[PDB]
């Protein structure tokens, strides 16, 4: 029956839409792309359209508090308003559903404060995920054919985690005959099914209370929201918090409690596998073309990745290199030709090594930290976790960090053994199971980053560079650069050193006090002014921003795809002759891995400077890195 | 009607039935009509499968749309709603279901038997009722009608022997012909016609799957056939014919195994390949249920497209997970097409022997096949040689005494890191039809141990089989074996020489049957290796473990102006264009390779005695040389009795690559030259 | 729940309404006029069509089939598609109701044979209306208030009468408070109550077998159906036959069946409370107006009454101008004055009394006969019941705007004739009896037939010897007709070629030996203008359905006013029959001034004229003289 309340909040809420005219061109966008990929087949985009609750709190506060707290009487009014909306507007020949961000005040919360006195209210619970149930389709209308008659029968069925009003509680038996007492047959694929999810939210360990056992929360996604995330993200899953069952008061000890899901929204932190992408706006690309015009576009990166450092430009200038990577080769017969540069750094306590990996992880759009010792060879790669509900494979750091960076610290510390299952990960870019009865080869396409301090503790001149690593040279021979830096007593570089970092510590953050204490930012980002910084602490080049960097980054991987040339491939092959037949008492083994990263470090520069083609000039820089690496060589 | 409404659906299913029948009647493009002589050949009793194709629907349908006579697309209909086109096709079958040909004998099995005597039954039954309505005195127009609905006869269902199955249409016409991951099978595709492409990891034994059970209840002399749907059901207490519960007898009913209906059943599970998964996730699975004379046609680590019907099954987890009516999916399979086609199914059909001969009349076959394997790899020619000797396999020799000759190579590939091993393995991967690529320590401690442990669908405690026996007559592919642990390589001696794995710890008291041929790949000890320490200090494989390789390459890295310069060009040349450098070369497509390798795997050539003359001088010579520096710095162990069967076995491959089905004296010269160059390179 | 059913019956349906665009231009009227009604305001007619079941077996065999057979699965489809038309048509910013006209074949039955295997089925049965409840209201719907919050909460009733098909059955709890707890108000005026009534249809007793006991069915009538009957009137009701209740089925002899009203017809037939209206075409109004500019047009009417009946012409013509009868005088102050003509016919045995009564029960309008000792004072007038105290309609009630045929006029007991008084002259029935104080309203013309006392009229003896009836009476009467039988060669003669040539009267299509069947003739209540065969051979004879047509035309359309000519010559005539002695057969009273006045105004209405002439009131002066005296020039 209809109700008057219901359509005026309908009203209310088209007025709203009306008003704030993004919503009707994100709708018109939905359809269009829609319509668009119909015609050119004679991925379909769903029906899901974000509101911003600071919009509407500012529109009408009564139907944003509505929504806040009273969202099983509000919600469907409002879709029923965006589907009446796209149907009229759909002048072109399954109702729309909403999705909510902004600010929730007191309802943003997390799996230990979700009490009873927030339930059926719309909630914005953050946490990481820890179990997935497969995708189990879910039956809501059951078309059924009558042989006698020769005609089609439907029932529609329901349940309580469907509706956010308390529909009347009705018996859903499946249709077996037809009112005459006819056979029916039921007819799949003209019956519809709805995907279903149930996922787990836990408390974040980055701020759970430490030594005490988590709490969790489940959550039921439908629809476009299934198969979001996996175990080991970090989501931002906005719902109303819905308690189903009977409570036990039925004559069969709490009220079951669930989160309906409306949106989930995986978040990017460090070390977590979440990928951490950026818009780019016009004025964002148009800043990255007219930049990648200078020819010392490579110096000015390079000094942007660690103004904090003093020095070591080389490693910036390999570490920024890493960040773009190269192209992988995939070729019909089924090689993969490895695209991805290694970097190792061994060298003296206190040489910033650390420093540089922290920053990689600060700063790269996925990246994995991991120690020594405490990421063991089952925590690195992956291995069968035998678990009973049976033998579910559990994906390790490289795993989880496809497409992205490792920065593995005190590598020399590792376990023979862990270093063991390394070399296929390094090499192969692949993690083969082959384990109790398990036969498996997962994708681990990951650029790996070490630090690690000579065995002597200091590096030794007087030894040789064998003695002192004490690598096996296989691993060796994988790292594509190999730096060995030193803690030299120089009087001029270390009072540098000393001016360099005293104007470091003597920052003051613009919105802060002299006494002030700087206070943490967990930095959450979600998964989605001036381009040039004027604090430095290194004085005069014109350093960028960090998120700016990251910006070009993410640019410059996607559009790019460079190509050798003929011109580059000699200076190439002259570079790896002379190396190879040549002998200055190199810190590597020289072998043909040493052509392939040269050939990536090209590769790496061509994708710098935004070329389609690889060139002299890259080939000129990666020849004078590798120099650098192995000689000490520096023009 | 107010519980059930009713819905204009665009699908008629009368007109498409008459349409089915009219294809299967005038379908013979492809003596007489393609489907009516297969459905001739089921009723002789000699074929018991009917594959419907839809590429001969789509075109039988294009033939009468140039015509002019409008058909509805039956194939689109069939690729939506697959499951309902099962049971039209089966009863249009009936419906043209042509006479035997050739009678009954004792030679056939019994389900014939069986249901030529319910057939017999049937027509009885409905002979007698007419015969007395005509003696009633009430034309056989009229009385046909009457006497079916006054019968109780045996249902179409219970008296046909023939499975049916589909297949899908093929993507060179141009939803059914794009193979779609584990991932991409939403709930949308739903009771559709639909094809995965993934790996096969678990394959449960054949048993017997209830479709309708068969109960005798011997009071009213009435045989009661109650259908069975699910996993599973209830029997009965009483006779629910007419009698029984019309009169006031009550019979009892009691199966009957013989006369119920079984089917073979196979509960398969496919995996996602690496290839199908995205960034950051792992493989998930989809279950198949193989039925019918489908089975047996799927073995783990199979990499096949199979096409089934994706239908929905009740919720089978626990209960109170439960919200609403939660479905659990599998995949009925229709058709399974191999990616890699097995090298114990090869037929020389005539077109297999076009493409074969034409490989012949290219000659120089076995220069030429070495060369095709990893075309981007250069200079390595004499190890490409070694690995498809290795694909090709020398003959197993059962003397009529009982003893067994292993009959296959075991190659080793020892060498400096980066001259390509773990590239050239997984070349030999691709090649090679079955093949586990087993790799490092600890993941290998587990994979060969090949324990046992209870598979859900039939409870039975099947033993699980490690990668060895995965790679049953296949290659096993092991990388870094030097870096692998010492307790498998324990195993690896016994699977190297007597082709099998013998377990008896606790549990289990078995002797597994794993006929492998290892590859291997490992770096020396202290990794480069270094001249100055002899070869057998720096290999580190004990006498015994060497002694099973019957080729182990050195590969040593020595750089030169000259060769350094070559390979650079090549992977230059590589990088730019995805492609070998050699212009005038024609790298062999694996399928191709596979055919002709397969081809040769057939012959078993025999030895002539002036080869075997010659090999046993060349044996001779070969144990003297050793004797004599086995203590030098060159020395390279001892040759052993195998020394010479491995000589044996490569010349016998070597006559295999030719199909000479018998050996000649360049075959061992050859297979001599390959041994001996096989250490050459640390000169 | 859409259905594909239920919309495919619609679209077919709508498809015959497009086809037969009466049914459309029906409804466009019917908005029209509602539409108009509503803006004279800056009566309403009922949302219901009524429909020719024989264009729609033409126009679809199978939904004619449906709707007769199954009518739960078609009716229901048939009006949603006329809602959709009415709501297409009106533009301009309550479901419409469906009703069946035409035949039902093996469907149309008596309450007799109403068997249970006519169930479900579309019937259409016939029978007489015996008892009739009470209209009252039903609630369907209930606005209520909720004081605190200021929201007006509504709730939607049901049963499973109100709805052809089976509905899930909802027990009517009444919304007393809200959902949050708060108090409701009823809100009477704004909640929506249909009328509702029952009624019971038992088998006519014209067709009723004699003797035995009689059948009845329930009729269960709602919205614009109700009060469309009195009790006593023959109907032809059509509606499903519809079976409800558990019927005992239900652990606590048959089920409850009753006929579920769609259109109710009120049936007339001889001697029954209803009327009959001819529907006058514009070619009907036409030809009625040109014979009325004939000259001779009360002579052609007259002899047009009983042609089979020889002779009697004043007599015919007075019976013509009672069927007109008489402008009624209400005056201001209240009074009233009588406007009717009452005939009385004294003769002897066989001079055709009876026989022009039945042809005036037959052939008026309304219409009721009765005879003299059969029906008492208790027949006549009313009757309290004492089952409470409720008041049966008699005679005369019943007659009311009508006719009452009197036969044995004599014989009637004089205490009936003491009750017939008051009826006849102040034409008020008041019981004013058993604590019941009404005044019934009896406005109708009587018309009777009497033997004279000595069995046949004696002229030796004087009027008031043979009439033997009361002055006062005989004053009551308008015109009073003493008819001889007097032997005379020549009339004799006349008479007798006149009844043989009505006795060889061959009917149009009839075998020479062949029986005539009647027929019950059961008119429904809302060729050429003469007639071929006239038994007296010119004067042409209209046909008697015309003269129906003529009769309603004319008390319909025309109300005459008197004029000075007219009144002196009727003040002349009063004047000189009252002051000259002749023996009159009757004695005269202000009545017969009355009755000049009424006369005159009835030949008006004959002549269709607004006024009263000279020649109207030279004729009404004739007629009562020929009356009276016995003579006429
Ligand atoms: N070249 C440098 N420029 C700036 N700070 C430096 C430099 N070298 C070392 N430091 C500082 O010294 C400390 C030690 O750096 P860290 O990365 O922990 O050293 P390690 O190489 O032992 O891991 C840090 O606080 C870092 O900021
Ligand atoms: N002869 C060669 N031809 C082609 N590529 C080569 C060759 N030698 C080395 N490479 C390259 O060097 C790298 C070493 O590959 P890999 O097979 O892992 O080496 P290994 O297992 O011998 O240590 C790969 O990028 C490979 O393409
Ligand atoms: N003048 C007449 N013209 C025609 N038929 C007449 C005439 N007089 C009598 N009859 C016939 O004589 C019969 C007696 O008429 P009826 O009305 O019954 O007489 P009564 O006056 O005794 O009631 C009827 O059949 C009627 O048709
Ligand atoms: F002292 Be450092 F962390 F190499
Ligand atoms: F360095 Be390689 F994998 F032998
Ligand atoms: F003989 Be009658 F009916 F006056
Ligand atoms: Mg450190
Ligand atoms: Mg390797
Ligand atoms: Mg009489
Ligand atoms: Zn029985």
């Amino acid at each position: 029956a209809p109700d008057a309340v219901f359509g005026d909040r309908v009203r209310r809420f088209q007025e709203f839409l009306d008003t704030f005219t993004s919503y009707r061109d994100s709708v018109r966008s939905i359809q269009v792309y829609n319509s668009n990929n119909a015609a050119n087949y004679n991925n379909i985009l769903p029906h899901r359209i974000i509101i911003s609750l600071d919009d509407l709190r500012e529109f009408d506060r009564s139907f944003w508090s509505g929504i806040l707290v009273e969202p099983a009487y509000f919600i469907p009014p409002a879709e029923k308003a965006l589907t009446d909306l796209a149907d009229s507007m759909d002048d072109v020949p399954h109702p729309w559903k909403l999705s909510f961000k902004g600010s929730f005040g007191a309802h943003a919360l997390s799996p230990r404060t979700l009490t009873a006195q927030h339930l059926n209210k719309l909630v914005s619970v953050e946490g990481i995920v820890t179990k997935t149930s497969l995708v189990r389709p879910k039956l809501i209308r059951s078309v059924h054919y009558a042989a006698k008659t020769g005609r089609f029968h439907y029932r529609d069925y329901t349940d309580a985690t469907t509706t956010l009003t308390t529909r009347i509680p009705t018996p859903a038996i499946y249709p077996t005959e037809d009112t005459e007492g006819n056979k029916l047959t039921t007819e799949y694929g003209y019956s519809t099914f709805i995907d279903h999810q149930r996922i787990t939210v836990q408390e974040m360990p980055e701020m759970a209370p430490a030594g005490q056992l988590p709490r969790s929360i489940d959550v039921i996604l439908d629809d476009d929201l299934v198969d979001k995330t996996k175990p080991g993200d970090r989501v931002n899953v906005v719902g109303v918090f819905k308690s189903l069952g009977a409570g036990g008061m039925n004559q069969s000890i709490g009220f079951k409690t669930l989160i309906l899901g409306n949106t989930v929204y995986p978040l990017h932190a460090r070390s977590t596998g979440v990928a951490a992408r950026q818009m780019l706006t016009d004025f964002d690309i148009r800043n990255i073309n007219k930049l990648s015009k200078k020819k010392d576009i490579f110096d000015i990166l390079s000094q942007s990745l660690a103004p904090s450092i003093y020095g070591h430009d080389h490693i910036k200038k390999a570490i920024l290199l890493m960040l773009m990577g190269g192209v992988e080769k995939n070729l019909e017969n089924g090689s993969h030709l490895r695209g991805d540069i290694n970097i190792l750094m061994v060298g003296d306590p206190s040489t910033a090594k650390s420093q540089l990996l922290r920053f990689v992880l600060n700063t790269a759009s996925l990246a994995i930290a991991t120690t020594g010792r405490g990421s063991s060879g089952v925590g690195l790669t992956a291995a069968v976790t035998t678990d009973r509900e049976e033998r579910r494979l559990e994906a390790g750091a490289m795993v989880l960090a496809d497409r992205g960076v490792v920065c593995i610290d005190e590598f020399d510390k590792m376990t023979d053994v862990d270093r063991v299952a390394i070399h296929e990960v390094m090499e192969q870019q692949t993690v083969t199971i082959a384990k109790a009865g398990i036969h498996t080869t997962l994708n681990a396409r990951c650029s790996v980053i070490a630090a690690a301090n000579p065995v002597f503790g200091q590096y030794d001149v007087n030894r040789d560079p064998h003695q002192n690593i004490a690598l096996p040279d296989s691993l060796l021979s994988r790292f594509d650069l190999l730096f060995v830096v030193t803690d030299d007593i120089n009087e001029i570089r270390d009072r540098s050193i000393s001016e360099h970092v005293l104007r470091t510590h003597r920052y003051l953050p613009p919105g802060y006090l002299e006494g002030e204490p700087v206070r943490e930012r967990l930095n959450l980002s979600l998964a989605v002014d001036h381009v040039f910084e004027k604090f430095n602490p290194l004085l005069i080049p014109k350093l960028v921003t960090i998120p700016f960097l990251r910006k070009y980054v993410q640019y410059a991987k996607e559009r790019v795809i460079p190509q050798l040339t003929q011109e580059a491939i000699n200076v190439i092959v002259k570079n790896y002759t002379d190396l190879r037949n040549d002998d200055n008492t190199k810190k590597s083994p020289i072998t043909a891995r040493t052509l392939e990263t040269l050939i990536r470090l090209a590769t790496a520069h061509a994708k710098v400077r935004l070329s389609k083609t690889v060139n002299k000039v890259d080939a000129k820089v990666a020849a004078n890195l590798l120099r650098f690496a192995l000689l000490g060589e520096d023009i | 009607s107010a519980a059930l409404p009713s819905i204009q659906l665009p699908v008629d299913y009368n007109n498409l039935f008459n349409e089915i029948t009219d294809f299967l009647v005038t379908f013979k493009q492809d003596k007489g009509p393609k489907y009516m002589a297969m459905l001739q050949k089921v009723a002789n009793r000699e074929l018991n499968s009917v594959i419907i194709d839809l590429d001969d629907i789509l075109q039988y349908q294009n033939e009468k749309f140039l015509q002019g006579t409008q058909a509805d697309d039956l194939v689109s209909a069939i690729q939506q709603n697959a499951n309902h086109f099962t049971e039209l096709f089966c009863r249009a079958i009936d419906n043209n279901m042509p006479l035997p040909t050739k009678e009954i004998d004792y030679k056939d099995d019994v389900l014939d038997v069986i249901l030529n005597q319910r057939r017999l039954r049937n027509e009885r039954m409905l002979s007698d009722r007419t015969n007395e309505i005509r003696s009633e005195n009430l034309m056989n127009d009229a009385l046909r009608e009457v006497v079916e609905d006054e019968t109780e006869l045996f249902p179409p269902n219970l008296t046909r022997r023939y499975f049916l199955y589909f297949k899908p249409l093929s993507q060179n016409c141009a939803i059914s012909s794009k193979p779609l991951s584990v991932r991409q099978i939403k709930g949308d595709f739903l009771g559709q016609l639909i094809t995965v492409r993934g790996i096969i990891t678990r394959v449960s034994d054949v048993k017997p799957a209830v479709e309708v059970i068969a109960y005798t209840c011997d009071q009213c002399g009435y045989e009661v056939f109650q259908e069975v749907n699910s996993r599973t059901f209830t029997p009965l207490s009483e006779c629910t014919s007419e009698e029984c519960s019309q009169n006031q007898t009550k019979g009892q009913l009691f199966m009957s195994t013989r006369a119920s209906k079984f089917s073979a059943f196979q509960e398969c599970k496919i995996q996602e390949l690496s290839q199908q998964v995205p960034v950051g996730h792992i493989p998930r699975s989809l279950n198949i249920h193989v039925n019918g004379t489908l089975v047996r046609s799927l073995s783990p680590g199979d990499i096949v497209d199979v096409t089934g019907i994706f239908l929905p099954a009740p919720y089978t987890g626990f209960k109170a997970l439960k919200a609403g009516l939660l479905t659990e999916t599998y995949l009925e399979a229709q058709f399974v097409r191999q990616h890699k086609k097995k090298f114990a199914s090869f037929s020389l059909t005539s077109d297999v022997e076009e493409r074969v001969m034409e490989l012949i009349t290219s000659g120089d076959v076995y220069n030429r096949l070495a060369k095709s394997i990893a075309p981007e790899i250069y200079g390595n020619l004499d190890v490409k040689k070694a690995l498809l000797l290795l694909l090709v396999g020398g003959v197993d020799k059962r003397v009529g005494d009982g003893m067994k000759i292993r009959g296959d190579i075991n190659v080793c590939l020892m060498g400096d890191p980066g001259v390509a091993k773990s590239q050239l393995l997984k070349a030999i991967c691709k090649i090679s039809p079955r093949g586990v690529y087993t790799t490092g320590k600890g993941s290998s401690g587990v994979g060969l141990t090949a324990a046992v442990m209870k598979d859900p669908v039939t409870d039975e405690m099947i033993l699980e089989g490690g990668a060895l026996v995965l790679a049953d007559n296949g290659i096993c592919c092991i990388d870094e074996f030097d870096k692998m642990d010492e307790s498998d390589r324990t195993a690896i001696h016994e699977v190297m020489e007597q082709q099998t794995i013998s377990i008896s710890k606790a549990g289990i008291n078995t002797t597994l049957n794993a006929r492998t041929s290892i590859l291997a790949a490992a770096n020396p000890l202290y990794g480069r290796y270094n001249p100055r320490l002899s070869p057998l200090d720096n290999i580190n494989l004990p006498a015994a473990l060497l002694s099973r390789f019957d080729i182990l390459f050195l590969m040593l890295d020595i750089p030169s102006r000259d060769d350094d310069e070559k390979l650079a060009e090549h992977v230059t040349y590589v990088h730019m264009h995805n492609k070998q450098p050699d212009l005038d070369f024609t790298p062999v497509e694996p399928s191709k390779m596979r055919e002709y390798i397969a081809y040769a795997k057939t012959k078993r050539p025999v030895m002539s005695e002036a080869v075997n003359d010659y090999v046993v001088q060349a044996y001779i010579r070969l144990r003297q040389d050793s004797k004599r520096e086995m203590d030098s710095k060159f020395s390279f162990g001892q040759a052993t009795p195998r020394t010479l069967l491995g000589i044996i076995r490569l010349s016998q491959a070597l006559a295999k690559l030719r199909l000479a089905d018998m050996v000649d004296i360049d075959d061992v010269e050859e297979a001599l030259r390959l041994v001996r160059v096989s250490k050459e390179s640390l000169y």
